[PDB]
């Protein structure tokens, strides 16, 4: 029980409030950190571009990879989130 | 105000209609006004959907990941010959 | 007055420990100390706490007794020890409260302005977070009954500061960690979902058992009035709600469109740099 | 009390020409003179006159907190025309022109107290001017609610809840949405124009952030329920 | 060649007219019409020695003048210039019909429904004309647009701010992912 005491951080504070707490938020002003996320995306993905013709210079790892690796996948895992709980209002909004 | 006619906007500005209408059209000529005018009933609505933020991030790297696969046909297609 | 309490695992087991104190030798009723609270603002905190032997008869179901000379001289110990410790009320492992536990909290108001029992629970078993949070509070009646009390429930949450987090954050040893975006988000949506359906499932079946056995009454202080609130929303479309839909599609549309950018970038860059490792490694070697 | 009475003397050059927003405060600085007196007839009149001003300063967030500081005085309340400057505050709605101009029509033959016709309807070209300010400020208290209705509406209707001509509903919605208070939409040729509304992302704080703001307290429904459900079956 | 007067006159840059001629042909394609006329006529050192030559003065402040019954016959001067001039032959045929959907580009969008009949008001003729004239521009790709008869409607449109939008991603993902289908299934074997 109290191994669950301190898992209320990661997992929730009832197992219940945070994420239906992600589900007061959820997406709401969620996007604006998908807009700072896509801000990521064309920051970091305009210099991943440069990157493999640069690789084609040198011929060609200089161990490296830099890293600029994952990322926005767990952007995509946000997405999940966003799938999921707006999936959710067809259950909530009917009956 | 996004739709208004087009003869008492005239009246506001205090100009005759037919450089109102092409002095405005001008206008979205610059892109700087954001609608369009409608000659027939003589109306002006204004109507935008600004951001294509998407679609630049896209194209840059596609159009750019093309010259990527040139640049493994180098490699790629020196195993062989 | 107390909008949230804040318990730690520390005070949490400190009860639970005493249920192995006086539990070893039983047999009912329940485990009842003095709560140690720590208030810097609004929002409650909990740090310490002590535990004081407690018995209560059935006969006579309205006796009970602390022994205020532990709380005193040992007030004046943990005082001493740490000058930010102060008692803001006392506690016991319920599970529900009998209607005695209301005398206890008005006997040490002189000690404290407002004492917040906290009911909590040594056995985990449902619905979720453990224990509750009870403030003394006044609330008269809409009736205007001669005032009485029923304490108003206290939202209660589990965090730490720094030391009670190294203790139990290597006393876990069992699940992942997080792990973050996969298996995390997921689970809660089955226990927060699930627990959520059982919840107002057996509350609804109090609902209409209540209503069955029991009265007076409990039919209607608030059953009118909040059950007309589950009925202010059903909520359908037409039409609005139409919009929000293919609004809703439109939102999805660029999240799934970077992520079929990112699968492009991931497997141009992966796929190539492996395929010309592996051809080099492959040609040079053999 | 000299300096506090120097105050009366400079109300003539703040209110003399173009600020009706400069004598919110200083009308209230006047107001502390009858404070020590010891005076009945320029007490009551500077009661009326600091009461009946507040047409006179355009509609600001800091007039709506001003005009709540002298609410709730036991001495305010004693004339009808207070009642009736009150009335059309509060609640808005709406109330016929012509009755507002029996009110304030009367205020030259009411009194006792002059001195509020006389800063107002005393001279011809100010009082015209205040015709004309009370002709905006009724008008833009309806749109201000009738906006936030909005939506849509009819100039027709529009120009029959008014009580006056189209044109003249043009040109009270002209100086209003240069004021940009509200941004409206105005076709006088096809019957339809509109009020506001958001013109937001929308698609990200609108749909989203307020839905599940209401899914705030969906997920706390239970929560709540089974408190005051609690509640109710304790005490009895 | 914005530079334009500063270069002067010399043995290697040859006839200075002609390449004033060169300069003032190939600015009216690429560039905006606001910065076409404020290359000409804010210019201070080009509007002279493009004002010595009212052929191509004339195609620019008629471009300007948006008045399409001199257009063809000032592009008429102005193409058998372009026929005559080395270098030029392989890019006349995209610049004339690139002229056409210049001029077009702001007869649309004046409005965005537009009657014909007022189109025809002064054409000298664009009655029956405009309908022919346009349409075989429009099945060509220039100046896509839908436009509606006997309903005296010409509706312009079409952004094609949906489509457009995000086909690049499958038109490019298209040969991209083709691209390295072929690498991908070649090798090994």
């Amino acid at each position: 029980m109290l191994l669950n005491l301190h898992k209320k951080s990661w997992m929730e504070g009832l197992t219940l409030q945070d994420y239906s707490e992600h589900c007061k938020h959820n997406e709401s002003v969620v996007k604006e950190m998908l807009e700072l996320a896509k801000n990521y995306n064309k920051a970091v993905e305009e210099e991943d571009k440069m990157t493999p013709e640069q690789l084609a210079i040198k011929n060609v790892g200089k161990q490296d990879p830099k890293r600029h690796l994952e990322e926005h996948v767990d952007v995509l895992m946000t997405s999940n989130i966003v799938q999921c709980l707006a999936a959710m209002l067809d259950t909530v909004v009917f009956k | 105000f996004s739709r208004v006619q087009i003869e008492h906007i005239s009246s506001l500005i205090k100009l005759s209609k037919a450089d109102v209408e092409r002095k405005l059209s001008q206008m979205i000529l610059d892109k700087k006004f954001h609608g369009i005018l409608d000659q027939g009933e003589g109306v002006l609505i204004i109507f935008d959907e600004p951001p294509v933020d998407k679609t630049y991030e896209a194209a840059l790297e596609t159009i750019q990941n093309m010259s990527k696969v040139v640049d493994s046909l180098y490699n790629k297609a020196k195993k062989l010959t | 007055a107390v909008q949230k309490v804040v318990v730690h695992p520390l005070v949490l087991l400190s009860v639970v420990d005493h249920f192995n104190r006086i539990g070893k030798v039983g047999n009912q009723k329940r485990v009842v100390g003095v709560l140690l609270g720590s208030w810097q603002k609004k929002v409650l905190d909990v740090s310490n706490s002590f535990a004081v032997p407690f018995d209560e008869d059935d006969k006579d179901d309205s006796v009970w007794f602390l022994d205020h000379d532990y709380l005193e001289n040992m007030y004046g110990m943990f005082k001493k020890v740490n000058a930010r410790e102060r008692i803001v009320g006392w506690y016991h492992t319920g599970p529900k409260l009998h209607k005695n536990d209301i005398a206890i909290n008005e006997l040490m108001k002189r000690y404290c302005p407002n004492s917040v029992l906290v009911i909590i629970d040594v056995k985990p078993k449902d619905l979720g977070l453990p224990t509750e949070a009870y403030i003394s509070v006044e609330e008269v009646h809409d009736d205007g009954t001669p005032t009485s009390k029923t304490f108003e429930h206290v939202t209660s949450e589990i965090g730490a500061e720094e030391a009670e987090e190294v203790g139990v954050e290597h006393l876990l040893r069992d699940i992942k960690d997080t792990t973050v975006g996969t298996l995390s988000q997921r689970i809660t949506n089955q226990v927060h979902g699930l627990k959520g359906l059982n919840s107002k499932l057996l509350d609804i079946r109090s609902y209409l058992e209540k209503v069955a056995t029991g009265k007076l009454p409990i039919n209607h202080q608030i059953i009118y009035q909040l059950q007309d609130v589950f009925n202010l929303l059903p909520d359908v479309s037409l039409q609005e709600f139409v919009k929000a839909f293919y609004l809703k599609t439109n939102d999805q549309m660029v999240v799934v469109y970077l992520a079929s950018l990112i699968r492009s970038v991931v497997a141009l860059h992966n796929l190539i740099n492996n395929k010309i490792a592996n051809r080099d490694a492959e040609k040079k070697e053999g | 009390k000299l300096k506090l009475k120097y105050y009366n003397l400079m109300i003539q050059l703040d209110q003399h020409e173009g600020s009706y927003l400069s004598i919110c405060k200083h009308y209230r600085a006047i107001y502390d003179t009858p404070c020590i007196q010891a005076e009945s007839e320029k007490w009551q009149q500077a009661l009326k006159s600091v009461v009946l001003y507040v047409i006179l300063a355009p509609f600001d967030n800091e007039q709506s907190d001003l005009v709540h500081r002298i609410s709730g005085d036991k001495k305010l309340e004693e004339i009808p025309k207070y009642k009736d400057l009150l009335k059309l505050f509060t609640t808005m709605e709406l109330m016929r022109w012509s009755t507002l101009v029996e009110d304030y029509g009367m205020e030259l033959r009411k009194g006792s107290l002059e001195s509020p016709a006389t800063d107002v309807f005393g001279s011809t070209e100010e009082g015209e001017k205040r015709w004309k300010d009370l002709k905006n400020r009724v008008v833009e208290h309806n749109i201000r609610i009738m906006a936030k209705y909005y939506t849509r509406i009819t100039m027709k209707r529009m120009a029959q809840l008014l009580d006056l001509s189209v044109d003249e509903s043009e040109a009270f919605l002209s100086n209003l949405v240069v004021n940009k208070t509200i941004f409206a939409k105005v076709d006088r040729l096809a019957g339809i124009i509109n009020f506001q509304r958001p013109k937001d992302p929308n698609n990200l704080l609108n749909d989203w952030s307020q839905k599940l703001n209401s899914l705030m307290s969906l997920v706390n429904k239970t929560t709540h329920l089974i408190a005051k459900e609690e509640m109710i079956h304790n005490l009895q | 060649f914005l530079d334009t007067v500063s270069t002067f006159t010399s043995y290697e840059l040859m006839d200075y007219k002609t390449f004033v001629t060169y300069t003032v042909y190939v600015s009216m394609i690429a560039l905006e019409r606001p910065d076409l006329r404020e290359k000409v006529i804010k210019g201070a050192e080009i509007l002279e020695v493009l004002h010595s030559l009212p052929a191509v003065r004339q195609y620019l402040f008629s471009l300007y003048e948006c008045r399409y019954s001199v257009f063809f016959q000032s592009l008429a001067v102005v193409e058998q210039e372009m026929k005559k001039d080395w270098l030029f032959a392989p890019h006349y045929r995209y610049y004339v019909r690139e002229m056409r959907i210049h001029a077009y580009s702001q007869l649309l969008e004046s409005y965005r429904s537009l009657t014909l009949g007022y189109m025809a008001e002064a054409f000298g003729v664009g009655v029956e004309f405009i309908d022919q004239e346009l349409s075989r521009f429009i099945a060509a790709g220039r100046l896509h647009c839908k436009i509606d008869k006997v309903n005296e409607i010409v509706e312009t449109n079409r952004p094609d701010s949906k489509n457009w939008q995000y086909q690049e991603t499958i038109k490019k993902g298209d040969l991209l992912l083709n691209r390295v289908q072929k690498l991908s299934r070649v090798i090994n074997m």
